[PDB]
C-alpha cells in the first residue's frame, strides 16, 4: 500500500519533470560512476571486423529531487522505478556498427532514500 | 442487466486508484509466489 503512495509522491508530473537534469549551486556537475562487466564474448566475425559481446554496464549518479522523508514511509530503505520516466544519463558507443545504439531492457532502478 | 454492461462495470471499478509500478504485497516483508513453467512449440535451429 504505502509503496504505491511513495511512487505516486515522487512520480508527479506536475512536481517531477524528466527532461530536465538535477543540478544545484550554479550547475554543478553530477557525477556519473559507470562501469562495464563482460558476461561472455559469444563472436568475433574477423571479416566483417564486428565483435559481439554480452555486456552489463552499472551506473550511478546522485539525484537530489527524488528523496523523502523514510521515517514517515514505515521505514522503507530502497524502491524500484521504471527506467522511462525518471531522467537519465545517456551513455552509448560511438564505434558501434548496426544503428543500433541504445540498452535493450531499460530495466528497473534501485532508488534509496539519500537520492 | 447484460452481460458486458456488468463486466464494464467492473473494469471500471477495477482500475480506479491500481497503480502498475507498485509491487503488489500486503505488508513489505511478505513476498509474492510465481509460478513458472515453459512449453517447446518447436525446436527451431
Amino acid at each position: 500500500d504505502t509503496e504505491e503512495r511513495l511512487v505516486e509522491h515522487l512520480l508527479d508530473p506536475s512536481r517531477y519533470n524528466k527532461l530536465i537534469r538535477p543540478a544545484t549551486n550554479g550547475s554543478e556537475l553530477v557525477t556519473v560512476q559507470l562501469m562495464v562487466s563482460l558476461a561472455q564474448l559469444i563472436s568475433v566475425h574477423e571479416r566483417e571486423q564486428i565483435m559481439t559481446t554480452n555486456v552489463w554496464l552499472t551506473q550511478e549518479w546522485e539525484d537530489y529531487r527524488l528523496t523523502w522523508k523514510p521515517e514517515e514511509f514505515d521505514n522503507m530503505k530502497k524502491v524500484r522505478l521504471p527506467s522511462k520516466h525518471i531522467w537519465l544519463p545517456d551513455v552509448v558507443l560511438y564505434n558501434n556498427a548496426d544503428g543500433m545504439y541504445e540498452v535493450s531492457f531499460y530495466s528497473n532502478a534501485v532508488v534509496s532514500y539519500d537520492g | 442487466e447484460t452481460r458486458a454492461h456488468a463486466e464494464e462495470r467492473l473494469l471500471k471499478k477495477l482500475f480506479s486508484g491500481y497503480n502498475k509500478w507498485s509491487r503488489p504485497v500486503a505488508n513489505i516483508s511478505d513476498v509474492v509466489l510465481v509460478r513458472f513453467g515453459l512449453s517447446i512449440a518447436q525446436l527451431i535451429d
